[PDB]
């Protein structure tokens, strides 16, 4: 009911699903990726639950039903809840026609390339949008950057890499991987509330846990030091109130909880920490690309919101990298939504429709086409 | 500034530069604008 | 507890250490170059673990352990370890006294002088032995081609190189170097197998990756072609039982990993496929050198251990070479201990003692002997 | 079993009626490798209503309950917890495990407890990861006779190594190192 | 069976891993009853 | 063959050569064998 089209920026962050139109200030949906099943499901006078509705509405109605993510490690083992899911996206708060609008689609580096190929056809088929397009995340957030040189530590919603870049040029051979994630932090810090004399199990307990850290669990810059304090450091006990009602007491987990993403021995991963992944990254690139990278030090993700995170990350280097060369760690407050300001801004490159994943070029050429010569 | 008018100029490839250069980080931002006309 | 002595015809194969007597039919000893740390080092009754007798009982009882190389990229980093390992060699499979026998040495060209030196006087001390002598695992393996002339593909244990040759007579000038490793293809085809739905990270996992290769992975004498094939080459999705047991799929890589050696782009290396690189070697030989290279075509290596290599030679060269000229590959079966067997030969040329690093000579000479007049 | 004993025309509410109620599992209660199957058989399994004088006196009568209170620890769905059965804990655990230990933890499923006395646990262990693990490697279930007392039997092999006094939990080391001592380093 | 006079005999370290292979499965034996006599 | 009379008889500077000419390739061989005898 209005002119030529706007875009669908829509982003499958890892934890929760986000998107809004070509060009908007924020994606209007956010909500966790969760399925839910009512544990005993119990019988009463008429219905009024749905199953899997999870979208916002089921953790805060959580309990009975469980959790469930069909991308559960970044990557999707079930599609018919995740489709509903996107179905719920773009008709309960997108409550849109696929058909009317284009939608960009984020997709996560070293995914089979059978994920995107049906996420398209059936994206086509169910929602029949006028076409489509998709782009990885951490490509998106870098644009999000504008920042054409320099690695990304794409440490967000719940995945971890490093985009050495360069003028936009990024080597494959310099990004890997961390399976670290928000969830990996989650599973840890829970075992620790757990055996400090809690019970630490539950799903909704897990929200809450992700929570608690969120708003109280930091970095700390130096471990051994912050740790000795926690021997005594009367300011670290900070007890919150478990969303029960019982105040829930806190002391050195708020900081020693993320910080294996620089050491997973205690998360028990024979990776490296970040910091050091980054560094090897760099010493991986070329010769003098490096001191941009310490000027380009672009670092990504909400899930990295703690406090001294870019600080730890100078220091750490520092301890790495040569003080000849000078570090600039970037760090935006908008990194968890900056892959999808990115996305809505390419999305939004009406100059760049022409790689845009249409109904035909898709039909003639089948799922493939989409691998070929075009994402 | 003349980051409007010159990144309304520039070449495209190079509006990508340009706005890198020209003050503009976010050519993000100066597409998504350029398009808040044409978007 | 015999007559003379016979020489200690020991190898630092680049992925194994390989040695034996004087003129034995085989290196009695073979195993990786690995350092073992007990990730977690759990707390039991009584212990019974080392940390680092790796040898070849290390990756069987692995996980816990990391896995290192002094020699990683054929130049060694770290030496108490790599002095341990040769003490298990000479005391555990060798289980000898040093001091009793010769033992000829294995050096890669391009070796700073002080990794010599030091290896020698470590081996003097620690070991004692009558004496040494040392010599490069290339010319090694060039002596057991007994083919004078012509050049040889050194893509053997971890390293990759060609030796042009005339009647023994090679060109410094004539010979560069391939960082290109059974490292690097494990890498390589690791991050394949990981980006096509599977999560290789592990070190466990690189030695089950490698031997996948050596059991699985070959090479298409044609690219593009055996490519189209694999789109729908039924033949190729021979799957293999993953060692942990469930059956790992496998298709085109099952080809397309090493080629890469060919076209680094993919390894993304500026550096020119192995071909090539003999190509232009050959160039920069003499006029008439190169029928006799072209006839002496010496492969060698087990890592080249992949079928069609050889054929892949003669055809690639041919689009190269003048078919005027008539292209004979050489590749032995026995290319990975022909570098064993030369210098089990060479030390054992009782002929030829006069060129052996005694302890006198060091010591008068310290160090810097071994390197003038000498290696 | 109290709360089914309950509710099948029972009043087991009192403590020594708990005593009695989990006497009357560990001599009467056992598992049965199928579920439906068996459970369809006490449908008229004219065999499993063997009744127990009530230790007070009155037989009580038994049926499938003898079988269906304890394999809850796989299906915690009717015990309510979301957690998941025995078997697929240690399985899942056994996923995280590295990729060849599994073989060894196939041939080293050693179970322990008492409180598993049942009879076809090791069963159906073998047939539940069975129908998980792969056919292709081999499972072995271990179960001792003496795992209840497996437990004392090695803290008494343990402590009674003589050659083990160093780790010992001594009066100076603690008193100059406090209680904080024992964790630090030791346990 | 010699497990005694192996494991009385081998390192102690590996008295652990030799009661494991040597047939001393009960390791946990071979020292309850190396303390039987050192108890 | 004669490669073990004449590699025993020609030159040693030239068995390398002749070895290599009057068939054993495995010069190396043939050093390996008359050592064999002197190994």
């Amino acid at each position: 009911d209005d002119e030529e089209t706007t875009a669908l920026v829509c982003d499958n962050g890892s934890g929760l699903v986000k998107a809004g139109f070509a060009g908007d200030d924020a994606p209007r949906a956010v909500f966790p990726s969760i399925v839910g099943r009512p544990r005993h499901q119990g019988v009463m006078v008429g219905m009024g639950q749905k199953d899997s509705y999870v979208g916002d509405e089921a953790q805060s109605k959580r309990g009975i039903l469980t959790l469930k993510y069909p991308i559960e490690h970044g990557i999707i083992t079930n599609w018919d809840d995740m489709e509903k899911i996107w179905h719920h996206t773009f008709y309960n708060e997108l409550r849109v026609a696929p058909e009317e609008h284009p939608t960009l689609l984020t997709e996560a580096p070293l995914n089979p390339k059978a994920n995107r190929e049906k996420m398209t056809q059936i994206m086509f088929e169910t929602f029949n949008v006028p076409a489509m397009y998709v782009a990885i995340q951490a490509v998106l957030s870098l644009y999000a950057s504008g920042r054409t040189t320099g690695i990304v530590l794409d440490s967000g919603d719940g995945v971890t890499h490093n985009v050495p870049i360069y003028e936009g040029y990024a080597l494959p051979h310099a990004i890997m991987r961390l399976d670290l994630a928000g969830r990996d932090l989650t599973d840890y810090l829970m075992k620790i509330l757990t055996e400090r004399g809690y019970s630490f199990v539950t799903t909704a307990e897990r929200e809450i846990v992700r929570d608690i850290k969120e708003k109280l669990c930091y970095v700390a810059l130096d471990f051994e030091n912050e740790m000795a304090t926690a021997a005594s450091s009367s300011s670290l006990e900070k007890s919150y109130e478990l969303p029960d009602g019982q105040v829930i007491t806190i002391g050195n987990e708020r900081f020693r909880c993320p910080e294996t993403l620089f050491q997973p021995s205690f998360i028990g991963m024979e990776s490296a920490g970040i910091h050091e992944t980054t560094y090897n990254s760099i010493m991986k690139c070329d010769i003098d690309i490096r001191k941009d990278l310490y000027a380009n030090n672009v670092l990504s993700g909400g899930t990295t919101m703690y406090p001294g995170i870019a600080d730890r990350m100078q220091k750490e280097i520092t301890a790495l990298a040569p003080s000849t060369m000078k570090i600039k760690i970037i760090a935006p407050p908008e990194r968890k939504y900056s892959v999808w300001i990115g996305g809505s801004i390419l999305a939004s490159l009406s100059t760049f429709q022409q790689m845009w994943i249409s109904k035909q070029e898709y039909d003639e050429a089948g799922p493939s086409i989409v691998h070929r010569k075009c994402f | 500034e003349d980051v409007w008018e010159i990144l309304r100029q520039a070449p495209p490839s190079e509006y990508e530069r340009i706005a890198f250069q020209y003050g503009v980080t976010d050519l993000r931002g100066m597409l998504k604008r350029l398009k808040g006309m044409r978007r």
